[PDB]
């Protein structure tokens, strides 16, 4: 029994819990395109990532032969 | 030099010119890459019972607290790498014609 | 940035070349050496719209003295015509990427010589020669980030 914890799981309740099955059919659309949206931002910033070891990697073999 | 710099300069433009396509098909296989990471992580949707329809909606609901935060820790990892790489790249960088020939002739 | 300028002075058209011998002889009318001084430098320079000081003028003939006679020949004079006649360091960078393929951060020969083939044009043991002796300048058969940056100064 967490007070953080109890009141994160309302989230869902309070959102979902309470209206309509035709409503109900066009809100759980939009909330899987907003999944496969962030599921979208976070391909892109692994990718990001990645390079970015590549990038900082050169810089340090710059800036130790550089000295 | 064994060679002129005429071809010199014409190699040389050549190797960038296909290390550009090499870039733009390496886009490609990425964009290859996401649509088919979309398709695992992100299945698309398709129907219900109004009753046990709702459990779902209440686990999208879930999965979207998660998702944004696993989105959050690999986003601060490329913001803190942002951080080093301007860090690690300030430490390094302190280590007529045409006029004349028309007034001439 | 050098070997950049004696390609399109090769690449001159004989038509060319002779309207630059042309105003060249215009250029040194009444110079003992029968070379661009500081007088004929000065003069043309100042009565094309402009007023360049004794000293500023020499830089110009040095920076395409290649003979250190203070005065730039005809053949210096083209060089000197066609550097007022490139590719920006962050788009440099995107290319290193796919030159340095084992990804180590460094281009070594093997890597340079897979690129030259895939060119589809016709490479010989002294292209690939004069090549890695041109863009490694301490000779340790590899390009690092900072020479590739120098080596493709200029390049389309
Ligand atoms: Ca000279
Ligand atoms: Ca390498
Ligand atoms: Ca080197």
């Amino acid at each position: 029994r967490e007070k953080k914890k109890i009141l994160a799981e309302r989230r869902k309740v309070l959102a979902i819990d309470h209206l309509n099955e035709d409503q109900l059919r066009e809100k759980a659309k939009e909330l899987w395109q907003s999944i496969y949206n962030l599921e979208a931002e976070k391909f892109d910033l692994q990718e990001k990532f990645k390079q970015q070891k590549y990038e900082i990697n050169v810089l340090r073999n710059r800036i130790n032969d550089n000295q | 030099s064994k060679i002129s710099a005429s071809r010199k300069l014409q190699l040389k433009t050549l190797l960038l010119q296909i290390a550009k396509q090499e870039l733009e098909r390496e886009a490609e296989e990425r964009r290859g890459e996401k649509g088919r990471a979309l398709s695992t992580r992100a299945q698309p949707l398709e129907l219900l019972g109004f009753a046990e329809l709702q459990d779902l909606a209440r686990q999208l609901h879930a999965r979207v607290d998660k998702v944004d935060e696993e989105r959050y820790d690999i986003e601060a990892k490329v913001t803190k790498n942002i951080t080093e790489i301007a860090d690690l790249t300030q430490k390094i960088f302190d280590l007529s014609a045409d006029a004349m020939m028309q007034a001439l002739l | 940035m050098d070997d950049i300028y004696k390609a399109a002075v090769e690449q001159l058209t004989e038509e060319q070349k002779n309207e630059f011998k042309a105003a060249f002889d215009i250029f040194v009318l009444g110079a003992e050496d029968g070379s661009i001084s500081t007088k004929e430098l000065g003069k043309v320079m100042r009565m094309l719209g402009q007023n360049p000081t004794p000293e500023e003028l020499q830089e110009m003939i040095d920076e395409v003295d290649e003979d250190g006679s203070g005065t730039v020949d005809f053949d210096e004079f083209l060089v000197m015509m066609v550097r007022s006649m490139g590719k920006s360091e962050e788009e440099l960078s995107d290319l290193f990427r796919m030159f340095d393929k084992n990804a180590d951060g460094y281009i070594d020969l093997e890597e340079l010589k897979i690129m030259l083939q895939a060119t589809g044009e016709t490479i010989t043991e002294d292209d690939i020669e004069e090549l890695m002796k041109d863009g490694d300048k301490n000779n340790d058969g590899r390009i690092d980030y900072d020479e590739f940056l120098e080596f493709m100064k200029g390049v389309e």
